[PDB]
């Protein structure tokens, strides 16, 4: 998971 | 927004998808192309081309449960192009590039034609 | 095998799967959710979650326009749970992380759940 | 495009  | 995105989602859903086509789950057209037959997903197809985004718009040819593509088209080239379409992944070889070119213009697939004249101008 | 890869090519198979879900063209489903209804594509649910893969490769129920979910599941949770599958963006808030990992562990979407795990732990 |  990322911070898009 | 503040959302979070996982990085592989994308992949992780095509690879399904291709999962059941080769399982023919839920697979709702054939398209013909000469004496071949592929069975796939409408939406795929749509998603990945110009030409069965328009066709699976149209108001008659959304319902129709099988597509026959003109005889002009190489299987082979479409089968490479099918391919790509539900895995990312583009079989380009010498001996099929001009098929997968000629295809990929019928089809409406900008990347794959731009991928196919860069490699042909490289050979020359 | 030599196949040359087109790295952007899952997304874009996904952004136009989201528009044609948008556009509510080719959705073969409605899931219903207590009093809330949300048009999809089979297929897509099937890619993303466990019980939609259980539910549409099952002879009987695969033929249903129409799933209806546990009366114990919240709308929103379903609804930021299905944005995640067209889109892979979970927006995820204080105010509705229990809704959707709840929802999560019941569609067994295990990413989700893992991240809900996490966020929930790190607030502890 | 990438090699995979
Ligand atoms: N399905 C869908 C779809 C939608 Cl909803 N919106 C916009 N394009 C869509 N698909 C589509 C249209 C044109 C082209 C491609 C895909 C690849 C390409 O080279 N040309
Ligand atoms: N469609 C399809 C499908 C196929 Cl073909 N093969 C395998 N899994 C499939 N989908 C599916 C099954 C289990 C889970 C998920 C997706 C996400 C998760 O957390 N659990
Ligand atoms: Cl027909
Ligand atoms: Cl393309
Ligand atoms: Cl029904
Ligand atoms: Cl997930």
């Amino acid at each position: 998971w990322v911070i898009p | 927004d503040s959302c979070i995105q996982f990085t592989r989602h994308a992949s992780d859903v095509l690879l399904n998808l291709n999962r059941l086509r080769s399982r023919d789950i839920l697979t709702d057209v054939v398209i013909v192309v000469s004496r071949e037959q592929f069975r796939a997903h409408k939406t795929v197809l749509m998603a990945c081309s110009g030409l069965f985004y328009s066709i699976f718009t149209d108001q008659l040819k959304c319902n129709l449960s099988v597509i026959n593509l003109d005889p002009e088209i190489n299987p082979e080239g479409f089968c490479i192009l099918l391919d790509f379409m539900y895995t990312s992944r583009l079989n380009l070889r010498e001996g099929n590039i001009m098929a997968v070119m000629a295809t990929a213009m019928y089809l409406q697939m900008e990347h794959v034609v731009d991928t196919c004249r860069k490699f042909i101008k490289a050979s020359e």
